[PDB]
């Protein structure tokens, strides 16, 4: 593969001037080797040995032969005539014809670009001694190799060898002027903080192949499955893999990445927005990827920032993507009640995406508009009719919790000049959304819907949209009430825009207890448990004096309820039966239903009773007693029936759950 | 810590892997440079 030029060495003419040179050097090392010889007192001998330490050496060289001559004559010439023949970098020095210490350069810092080149020039010479160790094996004959070393792991003797060359040569060049380099980079920014990295040039290269990819995407009317299998699985298991060092910024790592990296990760979320429009149906064999995929980057969204630096640039696809969005829902929910697929079964992902990214402290006005736009088509003609609610009802949440200002009630503080100067939607709250009323008012009017107490029926439009809604926001902004102490004297500054206060969290708990209750178990219902997933710190701000109306009549129901059923379970069997075989399956679907209603309504009460445990242990009261008494009546009751353990480890089984809520941390 | 057991990885009652008695336990406390602490043995029950 490697085809080297063998320049002349031969063939040509030595000048005056260089024999003139040679020979001084030849006197010069002839002169060392002395002054080394009698340093080191090696004596004179009548034979070479080596337990004698005897070699004469001390003699002229005008008169020896030729061929003692020819070993020493180039001992370091070769190299340089390589030099100057292979590498054109002659440089013009000269025109053709008491007891001082060193200084010190060890002190000063080594430049980058000088170590590079000494580097370079080091692999070069390896590289020829190679060249020149190959052709003299090939002329021998051949045989072993023991030179195929690779040079970053080369042996001791050849580390300290090449290393004493380069001494010597540092050593002897300091004379006559002699210095050369050729080259021309700066490790300010090829090596400090984008470009050490290999992930800029991936990234980069990345982005070239998608756009390549993109050149063709109407060429239907091979390569892209082959180029799509072999990223998509790599890039997954990369963002999967190395995710850490992209966090933030490299000035608070640990976590090294600029605006580049957000950049790239943007321009990705846009170009597979793009692959997922325009066609949907030929790209349906890799939809599972592209979900995956999405999936993926939503869980690696970081988000870094950009404003900052760059002048937006993907604001503007951002924006677009989101309004195609919007009027993707409004057209499904206009015609329901090419991107069908996409819009009917695929939008969980978008709806999911970023969700769980930001929820902490860690917010603009399109931003507001949108999740605005959408609620209000969803709202609209949004009941009859899709498996789609718990992915509204996360993005809802998500909407909600990344907010600047209020976006419930008006009583905006950072609003921009183009709500009121510009042609768009007035700054208020209650004649921009039309379906959306104050927050007292929705507080009202959700408690009064909890006061009737009705039956669970279906109503999936309702509870499930309202409930989840309320339930992230209160706790949001409960920190930052007008009434609650803040970590901060700027926050109690500015005028606050929320009002929430201990009665709200009440009528909370009130609504939800009756949610519960309310719900009989007779058959699935996934409402209470979704609603139960989606907000667990519905307790963090509770208030402790309502405790024995919150408790005592549900674990008196709840009890009543377990005694019954399995009085009426052993009156029904008894013995063993055909009918009561189909009475004991139909009391172990009971129990699952049951069984699976008290998973979703444990955290919120196991939560109450640690807190009531800590309230108990720092002043006690009269509950303890009437709770063992119910908690001995029920694991009784669980105990007593071998059937019930088998249904309850059944039903875990078939939940695929990991059960990792109840510990929360 | 306070009130409340340690939680740990697994999310159990994490434990040192039913160490051997060998000779006997004994309470064993450290203290690093500038720093100040105090030590609570228990001889009442106003001390704990």
């Amino acid at each position: 593969n490697f085809d080297p030029r063998p320049v002349e060495t031969l063939n040509v003419i030595i000048p005056e001037k260089l024999d003139s040179f040679i020979n001084k050097f030849a006197e010069y090392t002839h002169e060392k080797w002395a002054f080394d010889k009698i340093q080191n007192n090696w004596s004179y001998g009548e034979n070479v040995d080596e337990e004698l330490k005897t070699h004469p050496m001390l003699r002229p060289y005008k008169t020896f032969s030729e061929k003692d001559k020819e070993i020493y004559r180039w001992p370091i010439k070769e190299s340089l005539k390589a030099m100057i023949a292979w590498e054109w970098t002659i440089e013009k020095a000269r025109e053709g014809e008491y007891n001082p210490q060193p200084p010190d350069l060890s002190g000063v810092t080594l430049s980058r670009e000088l170590q590079a080149m000494a580097e370079q020039l080091a692999e070069n010479y390896h590289n020829t001694w190679g060249r020149k160790k190959k052709q003299e094996l090939e002329a021998k004959g051949g045989g072993t190799h023991p030179l195929l070393v690779p040079y970053d792991t080369l042996t001791a003797k050849e580390k300290a060898r090449d290393r004493e060359k380069a001494q010597e040569l540092l050593k002897f060049l300091q004379m006559n002027g002699y210095a050369v380099t050729r080259g021309l980079k700066d490790m300010e920014l090829d090596t400090s903080s984008i470009e050490k990295r290999f992930a800029f040039g991936f990234l980069q290269q990345l982005l070239r192949w998608m756009d390549i990819s993109q050149e063709f995407i109407a060429h239907l009317e091979q390569e892209i499955k082959f180029f799509a299998k072999i990223l998509l699985p790599l890039i997954n298991q990369y963002f999967t893999n190395h995710c850490l060092y992209f966090l933030s910024t490299p000035a608070k790592v640990l976590g090294h990445a600029s605006n580049k990296e957000k950049e790239m990760i943007t321009s990705l979320f846009c170009k597979l927005a793009a692959l997922v429009r325009h066609r949907v149906s030929l790209f349906g064999t890799d939809a599972p990827a592209v979900v995956n995929c999405l999936h993926i980057l939503a869980r690696s969204l970081d988000a870094r920032t950009v404003m900052k630096s760059g002048p937006e640039i993907v604001k503007a696809g951002l924006r677009s993507f989101f309004e195609s969005a919007s009027e993707d829902i409004e057209k499904m929910v206009e015609n329901l009640r090419q991107n069908l697929t996409y819009t009917t079964v695929a939008l969980l992902p978008v709806l999911t995406t970023l969700f769980q990214h930001i929820a902490q402290h860690q917010i603009l006005d399109d931003v507001q508009v949108s999740c605005y736009r959408t609620l209000c088509s969803i709202y609209s003609l949004g009941t009859t009719k899709e498996k789609l609610r718990p992915a509204l009802g996360e993005c809802l949440a998500r909407l909600a919790a990344a907010m600047p200002v209020a976006f419930l009630e008006p009583q905006y503080t950072t609003k921009s000049p183009r709500e009121r100067a510009i042609l768009g939607l007035p700054n208020s709250v209650e004649e921009m959304c039309p379906d959306i009323p104050v927050l007292d008012r929705l507080m009202a009017d959700i408690g009064g819907l909890a006061e009737s107490g009705a039956r669970y029926t279906e109503m999936p439009h309702v509870i499930e949209i309202t409930l989840p809604m309320l339930c992230s926001y209160l706790p949001r902004w409960w920190e930052r009430g007008p009434e609650a102490p803040p970590p901060a004297l700027p926050a109690g500054a500015p005028p606050p825009c929320t009002a929430v206060t201990s009665d709200h969290l009440n009528s909370l708990l009130g609504n939800i207890l009756r949610i519960i209750v309310n719900n009989l178990g007779i058959d699935e219902a996934t409402w209470m448990k979704r609603l139960a997933v989606f907000a667990q710190p519905i307790v963090s701000r509770a208030r402790p004096e309502l405790l024995h109306s919150h408790f005592i009549p549900t674990i008196g129901r709840l009890r009543k309820r377990a005694g019954k059923v399995v009085a009426e379970e052993e009156q029904l069997r008894l013995e063993a039966k055909a009918e009561a075989e189909e009475g004991e399956l139909l009391v172990r679907d009971e129990f699952s239903v049951l069984c699976r209603d008290l998973y979703a309504l444990y955290p919120l009460l196991i939560r109450y009773v640690d807190n009531n445990r800590a309230h108990w242990l720092t002043e006690p009261n009269a509950n303890a007693e009437e709770l063992f008494r119910m908690v001995g009546e029920i694991f009784i009751y669980w105990s007593k029936s071998h059937n019930f353990k088998r249904e309850e480890q059944n039903f875990v089984v078939q939940n695929e759950i990991n059960n990792m809520s109840f510990l929360t941390a | 810590l306070n009130g409340e057991v340690l939680m740990s990885d697994s999310g159990s009652e994490t434990a040192f892997r039913e160490i051997e008695i060998g000779d006997g336990f004994l309470p064993v406390c450290s203290l690093g440079p500038g720093q100040v602490g105090h030590l609570n043995l228990g001889q009442d029950v106003s001390s704990l």
